[PDB]
């Protein structure tokens, strides 16, 4: 009557398995990162340069105002 | 049949020496390492509600 029934693989077989290793590289060479350090170096000394003249120009106008008011 | 795990020779071209230096000046595996950390941590735990949860048994 019955017949029989274990554990089998279904018919075809399973699906293939990846095993192999899989580490993409994110991408992006030296030169671009050092260009880009650079740049964003000379881009705070920029900034810088002027933010602390002005900060000189201020510190010359605070100073003025002492002296004037001195006597 | 048998594999080299660690047989590899690095290119010794002006590219890939600036790469390797980069890579050693940036820590660019390192944050390979962090961002990995980061993924895993905004995905779900795997832990159960015990006791009022239970581990899967068999008969
Ligand atoms: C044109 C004019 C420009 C003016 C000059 C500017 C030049 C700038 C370019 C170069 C500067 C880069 C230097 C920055 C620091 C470099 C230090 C370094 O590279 O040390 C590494 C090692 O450094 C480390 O490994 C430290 C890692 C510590 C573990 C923790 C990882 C930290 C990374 C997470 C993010 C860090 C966040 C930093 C910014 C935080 C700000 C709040 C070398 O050691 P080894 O690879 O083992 O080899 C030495 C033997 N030959």
């Amino acid at each position: 009557a019955s017949k029989v029934k274990q554990d089998m693989p279904p018919p075809g077989g399973y699906g293939p398995i990846d095993y192999k290793r899989n580490l993409p590289r994110r991408g992006l060479s030296g030169y671009s990162m050092f260009a880009v350090g650079i740049g964003t170096l000379l881009f705070g000394y920029w900034s810088m340069m002027k933010w602390n003249r002005e900060r000189r120009r201020l510190q010359i106008e605070d100073f003025e105002a002492r002296i004037a008011l001195m006597p | 049949t048998y594999k080299f795990v660690n047989m590899r020779e690095p290119s010794m071209d002006m590219k890939s020496v600036t790469d390797r230096a980069a890579q050693t000046l940036l820590w660019t595996e390192l944050v390979r390492g962090l961002g990995m950390t980061l993924s895993y941590l905004f995905r779900e735990p795997a832990t159960i509600n015990y006791p009022f949860e239970k581990g899967p048994l068999s008969p």
